[PDB]
């Protein structure tokens, strides 16, 4: 579930 | 044995900070909002019993995270490709859209808000061809948004950053507007740690 219900951003 | 003692608890650290998140949400507290993010994004790897109830309260958080980020076009949840966060809540208001089996009437009512905000925060940004992407791509072209559909690339060839339908669109009411509607659509039970934290201290 980690990329299932992804929460934060990921910065550019 | 042990794992779901672990897993009853891993449920109740995780619901009583997405009610803590929704009440920082509702107070136009984003600061805590994205710590509390960062608190229920450590608990997603941890074993998480298979519960219907928390599937749904994710998918919400998930909404909500993009659109709190939804003015912050250096960032993309959807990675793998590159997504304003307001595409990012699109997909996901669809995730939300299947799984919790709602007619469209209530939904579509909802969806109109992100495409209109997807495409005017592209705006003000002054990445035009990117607004005219998301406008041709996901907005309905149905009479309701011909009006407005019509105005936005009128905007975006004359880049107008200063007409009133960029300038009185309010990015707060849209959040709010969104977050009863996403709330709508879960139960109010108060979280156990947060009774159980109520008779202790009194």
């Amino acid at each position: 579930r980690i990329p299932n219900y992804q929460l934060s951003p990921t910065k550019l | 044995g042990e794992a779901r003692l672990e897993e009853a608890v891993n449920r109740w650290v995780l619901k009583f900070y997405f009610h803590e998140a929704l009440r920082a949400f509702r107070g136009s507290r984003y600061g805590d909002f994205r710590q509390i993010r960062d608190i229920m994004q450590a608990l997603l790897v941890r074993p998480l019993g298979k519960e219907h109830t928390v599937s749904r309260l994710l998918r919400v958080m998930q909404c909500l995270s993009r659109i709190e980020e939804g003015e912050n076009l250096d960032c993309s949840f959807d990675m793998e490709a590159e997504l304003t966060p307001l595409e990012s809540a699109i997909n996901v208001l669809e995730m939300i859209k299947t799984e919790f089996t709602l007619t469209e009437a209530v939904v579509e009512s909802s969806r109109k808000l992100v495409k209109e905000a997807a495409v005017i925060i592209c705006i003000k940004n002054k990445e035009f061809e990117k607004a005219s992407k998301i406008l041709k791509k996901h907005m309905s072209k149905d009479p309701t948004t011909q009006k407005l559909r019509n105005d936005l690339l009128n905007i975006i060839r004359e880049k107008n950053l200063a007409h009133p339908v960029i300038q009185n669109f309010s990015y707060e009411t849209f959040q709010q507007k969104m977050l009863r509607f996403l709330e709508s659509h879960l139960d109010d039970a108060e979280p156990y740690l947060l009774t159980m934290a109520k008779k202790a201290l009194k």
